[PDB]
């Protein structure tokens, strides 16, 4: 995940405040911050006076102060606040635009932008044009992955995928194949997929006539809630209207026909931030339509099915004959060696199977689960929750095709005494952050959490 | 604030030496060789290092699969 | 050929599509899902009659998959014959399967099931006056007997005679079906023609073996004592093979070395007629006799062992005999003792035959001696599902149908070899090994990647761990120099290449009984020439073993019954493999073979305290290279 939050903090402070002028956007990004920061912000919003940091430390007890660091580093990075070395102390307070916009949103503010929605006869049926939006999303997914016939006409969308290098396909030859980007597209189910696409549209649509403030206003207003009436009519900038038309082309806007009406709030914009239910000529069975099979025997057990979905499954397993409920496919080391040819890491697939194909493995994941977490301390043996036998086989295949071991972090030094190194190592073992250590060399290549906590302890 | 970034490489010393040879063949992009079990490299050329490693292993072993 | 291909016809009926194949309406409400085109049976947890459905499927077919959620179905011609002989109603079984299985019943599968229900294992072979005739209790059997070229044309119109049934039983049809029905007597010439017609027109007849009606054969010097050991699979196989009343010649695949010949001895005593016994080789014949037949009720006083080198009492043995394929019919006829044994075998109508591992020996000699001896019944104690002797005339229809399958998942987990865990430890690579890899591409690299000192370090850690657990360790190491070097390094009593038999027995005693020594290195000299010791921890080093089927035979034999359950995995399998070597491909082949076998498998390369083991001799890659120089001499 490119973690759009990182993109959010990427933009400078003045434009951040530009965005914070739009209260609905303020709320939508409030939805994203880690819970610690959420609570702290909600605290600060009302008492119209800065607050020293010491209190905001003593608020949080131990075993969790790491979340304290997470929150403060995030918020400082995106500069929602302004730390103030007023008297040499720390006088925290938010970007006042943020505070006023948020407080307005909570109690009937003047955010005409967030209130851009119009209430009228929303004759839009649930299935009504919802099926059309789902079909458009499926069509673009298949065309990008590459179907037998890809009717994807998103010339702008195709240009975004190509120039963005969405998938390792030869767009010069018209190929839309799975690259590392293509593999990720195969990985990020909905929020991941929609998010990567939104970021791509951002990067490509960033040169001229952007009005990024209006861009995000439009995006989140789409994600905020059903604007309905007068949306496409009134509630949009000129470039805002163009971007809205483009998004509606991209599926993410379920605008009706006639090319002039209120905003058509497709479920997709909801799907942008919901992290919830994923379900979308006129036939759509109401059930976990996802269909596949993955168990200890390393085989496909598909009774339910979905064409692009089963094709995704095939992207790492052989196909011989599609059947009525089943498709001929058996998952083996060679099956994943097919994707290893693309070099796709056996990482996204793990959580994918834990999440996707569960519409056909509900009972499987339940019997694996068995609520063996509260029962874990009593019965020390977990009952194959998130099957680790297959996990071991997959890891074995990955190593066999891998032959290389890598680690993240940075080299560390200036461990002058063995006492500090040993205490830091013990602390890291307590927190499980030390990949490897040695007092003889006083060096290692791990995450920065232990150094951060020791530095915070020393300085304050 | 001391933190030395780069493509850390950790493997067996034999493969370490082989990778050092390969890297020297491609103009020695290895930033550092921390010890017999760790190397610090610039990530820019690690990909072509892996590519040439694949090329030479295919040349030598050829995978008879007999 | 005198045998029908349908006995070994298993392996088909797995293919389908989605356009022509329609969604089974029972798929909406179907506790199981019998995939007909694939031959599968996806019996999910929604099936409430899962036990009965699994029993029916195992009867008719072979259930390949038994997952926690749903099961799997596989097609087996021998399994089809077993299901037909099961006796369940074909139409009722089809209806029950259609109800439980969500998928609709396929046309071809339904037709096969209907044919197997009546025709399969349900042929009619009448008998008059306690003999073999051309008739049937059902109407179909009588029509087939009347229209049979040998049953009818070679069968006298007389309905039945006591004397003809006893003597002539178109030969003595002791392998006929149930008697005392509408039938007519048959002559005493050409049962070969009758069985050839039955297999050619695909007539699986529910044969019996009326030993008491074998009036020509006097009751041989048989001591009918069942005091030999009896095992659950053994007794159930006996129940299947004895059929109803009189016994019958049949084929049953059994775990060799796990008391395979015990059931054969019991049946041979049961018939109380002329019987002979065959094991793989004459040396193996003696080994099997010594290891069990005196523990068994058999007295070797009558069972003369013939080799064409081991001259024994032929044509004078008062009781049953034990012979071997090499002596019976092979180029290893070093003396005319074998020829005289065959002449005596022709002279006496040996009413039954015991066979052990006939797959190695070509079926040509088997058919030659079948025609030469003109016996009453036989027996196949098979070891492999698919064998080189599955020719046009199948040895099944040459002997009899299948009755029991050596279900190793059932045997090696109930307590015999319970808790079989397998692993493939990847011995870390070193510079010298890959230098040798680049040097040459011949097959001399076997011992070159075998010798890895880290392999011995892992072996020593396993030894000390099993000593701590009080376990038993078996090692497969056919090498000589490297094996002796490792044995010197560990400094404990050890089995090795061409280990003396008395020394091997002493080490086996001190290994399975005493816990001071618990690791034995079995080479390629023993295997099919020595006594298989209890398997608790198996280590494999070499992985050549010809090309194939040697892996299967080694898995069947080296892994023997171990009545120990202290360890959570009472049967460790280990394959110490030098990683990044030539035999990585073949170690993966072994892994695939094992996962096909269904045994629990893993890989433990994160050895706990791998370098913490004592005696880190040759640990350095310099000494690895020196040992590589040593092996280059080998």
């Amino acid at each position: 995940k490119h973690s759009v939050t990182q993109y959010l903090e990427e933009i400078p402070q003045q434009v951040q405040n530009r965005l914070y002028t739009s209260p609905a956007t303020c709320l939508a990004i409030y939805r994203i911050l880690p819970p610690l920061a959420k609570f702290f912000i909600m605290a600060m919003v009302f008492n119209e006076n800065e607050v020293p940091l010491l209190d905001l430390d003593k608020w949080v007890n131990s075993n969790g102060k790491l979340q304290f660091q997470n929150a403060i580093k995030s918020m400082k990075s995106l500069h929602l606040l302004i730390p103030n070395k007023s008297s040499g102390t720390l006088m925290i307070n938010l970007n006042p635009t943020f505070k006023i916009s948020l407080r307005n949103a909570l109690t009937g503010g003047e955010v005409q932008n967030s209130f851009g929605v119009v209430v009228e006869e929303n004759v839009v049926s649930l299935d009504l044009l919802d099926e059309y939006s789902a079909n458009k999303w499926e069509t673009i997914l298949h065309f990008m992955v590459g179907t037998p016939l890809a009717k994807i006409p998103s010339e702008k969308v195709l240009n975004l995928l190509k120039h963005s290098k969405l998938m390792e396909e030869v767009n010069s030859t018209g190929e839309f194949k799975i690259t590392n980007e293509g593999f990720q597209f195969l990985l990020q189910e909905i929020n991941s997929q929609l998010w990567t696409l939104l970021l791509q549209y951002l990067k490509m649509i960033e040169t001229s006539k952007m009005d990024l403030v209006d861009v995000l206003h439009f995006i989140f207003m789409l994600g905020a809630l059903e604007v309905g009436k007068a949306y496409k009519i009134d509630a949009l900038s000129e470039t805002q209207r163009i971007m809205l038309q483009d998004m509606r082309d991209y599926g993410l806007v379920f605008q009706k026909h006639s090319n002039d009406s209120i905003f058509y709030p497709t479920k997709l914009a909801l799907m942008l931030t919901s992290d919830t239910k994923t379900i979308r000529g006129l036939k759509n069975q109401d059930i976990p339509d996802g269909s596949l099979i993955v168990e200890t025997n390393f085989k496909i057990y598909s009774y339910s099915n979905s064409p692009l979905q089963i094709a995704v499954l095939s992207l790492f397993v052989h196909l011989k004959a599609r059947f009525v409920n089943m498709v001929l496919g058996q998952i083996t080391r060679e099956s994943i060696r097919r994707a290893l040819t693309n070099g796709i890491t056996a990482d996204q697939i793990i959580a994918y199977l834990e999440t996707h194909a569960h519409p056909q493995m509900r009972r499987l994941a339940e019997e694996k689960l068995e609520k063996k977490l509260e029962l874990d301390p009593n019965c020390k043996e977990p009952l194959q929750v998130l099957p680790p036998t297959v996990v071991d086989q997959i890891r074995l295949w990955q190593l066999e095709l891998d032959r290389v071991i890598t680690y993240e972090g940075s080299l560390y030094s200036d461990f002058e005494t063995s006492q500090e190194y040993n205490l830091l190592s013990k602390y890291a073992q307590d927190i499980g952050v030390l990949l490897w250590k040695d007092d003889k060399k006083k060096k290692f290549f791990i995450s920065k959490e232990g150094n951060s906590q020791v530095l915070d302890f020393a300085k304050r | 604030a001391r933190a030395r970034k780069g493509a850390l490489v950790q493997c067996d010393p034999s493969i370490k030496a082989l990778i050092l040879q390969i890297d020297a063949k491609m103009s020695d992009i290895v930033l550092e060789e921390l010890d017999d079990t760790h190397l610090l490299v610039n990530p820019s050329k690690v990909e072509f290092v892996k590519h040439e490693l694949n090329r030479l292993l295919s040349k030598n072993i050829y995978n008879p699969m007999d | 050929p005198a045998d029908f291909v349908p006995d070994s016809v298993s392996g088909m009926f797995r293919s389908h599509d989605f356009s022509y194949l329609r969604l089974r309406p029972d798929h909406a409400s179907r506790p199981l899902w019998i995939s007909p085109s694939d031959g599968r049976i996806i019996l999910e947890s929604f099936s409430p009659l899962a036990e009965q459905a699994q029993d029916f499927l195992v009867t008719i077919a072979e259930p390949i998959s038994r997952p926690s959620h749903i099961h799997e179905y596989k097609i087996t011609a021998y399994s089809l014959y077993a299901a037909v002989s099961v006796g369940l109603e074909t139409d009722d079984i089809i209806s029950v399967l259609d109800r439980l299985s969500k998928v609709p019943v396929a046309e071809s599968i339904i037709n096969f099931i209907k044919g197997a229900t009546i025709s399969y294992g349900k042929v009619k072979l009448v008998i008059k006056h306690n003999r073999y005739f051309v008739e049937t209790t059902q109407a179909d059997i009588l029509q087939m007997l009347l229209n049979d070229s040998v049953i009818g044309p070679l069968r006298i119109d007389s309905d039945h005679q006591v004397q003809p049934p006893e003597d002539v039983l178109e030969r003595e049809e002791e392998d006929d079906d149930i008697d005392a029905v509408h039938s007519f007597e048959i002559a005493n010439e050409s049962v070969e023609v009758v069985k050839k017609r039955c297999q050619e027109i695909d007539y699986p007849v529910l044969e019996e073996y009326d030993f008491r009606n074998d009036h020509r054969n006097p009751d041989l010097d048989i001591d009918l004592k069942p005091s030999t050991q009896i095992r659950p699979y053994q007794e159930k196989s006996l129940s299947k093979m004895f059929g109803n009343g009189r016994a019958r010649s049949g084929i049953i695949v059994l775990p060799c070395g796990a008391g395979k010949t015990l059931v054969g001895i019991t049946a041979a005593c049961t018939i109380k007629k002329s019987v002979i016994v065959l094991c793989t080789s004459s040396v193996s014949v003696m080994q099997w006799r010594q290891q069990f037949l005196q523990w068994c009720t058999l007295q070797p006083e009558n069972c003369a062992v013939f080799t064409s080198d081991n001259k024994e009492m032929f044509q004078t043995e008062s009781g049953l005999v034990v012979s071997t394929y090499s002596m019976v019919a092979n180029t290893r006829n070093r003396s005319h003792d074998s020829q005289k044994v065959m002449d005596f075998l022709t002279g006496r109508e040996w009413g039954f035959i015991i066979l052990d591992e006939v797959h190695v020996v070509p079926a040509a000699m088997f058919r030659r001696v079948v025609s030469t001896i003109a016996a009453h019944a036989k027996l196949g104690l098979t070891a492999t599902l698919v064998r080189e002797d599955d020719k046009i005339g199948d040895l099944n229809f040459l002997i009899g149908p299948k009755l029991y399958e050596a279900n190793w998942m059932e045997l090696s987990q109930k307590g015999h070899i319970a808790n079989v865990q397998c692993a493939e430890v990847w011995c870390p690579m070193t510079a010298e090994f890959y230098q040798e890899y680049l040097r040459e591409t011949a097959r001399k690299r076997m011992l070159l990647y075998i010798m890895n000192p880290t392999k011995f370090q892992a072996c020593q850690f396993l030894i000390q761990y099993h000593e701590r657990r009080g376990d038993k360790i078996i090692v497969f190491s056919d090498n000589v120099y490297a094996l002796q070097e490792y044995a010197l390094k560990m400094g404990k009593p050890f089995i090795y290449g061409s280990t003396p038999q008395q020394e091997r027995m002493n080490i086996l005693q001190n290994f399975q009984y005493n816990d001071q020594i618990n690791t034995i290195f079995l080479s390629k000299v023993g295997d099919t020439s020595i006594d298989l010791p209890e398997a608790t921890c198996l280590i494999q080093i070499s992985s050549h073993y010809g090309s194939r089927r040697q892996e299967a035979q080694r898995l069947g034999r080296i892994l023997r019954a171990k009545r120990r359950n202290d360890e959570g995995f009472n049967a460790f399998f280990y394959s110490l493999v030098s990683k990044d070597t030539q035999e990585m491909y073949y170690s993966t082949k072994r892994q695939a073979f094992l996962v096909d076998q269904g045994y629990a498998f893993k890989v433990i390369t994160h050895l706990h305290g791998m370098e913490n083991i004592p005696n880190l001799a040759y640990a350095s890659p310099r000494e690895r290279r020196e040992l590589l120089q040593e092996v280059l001499l080998k």
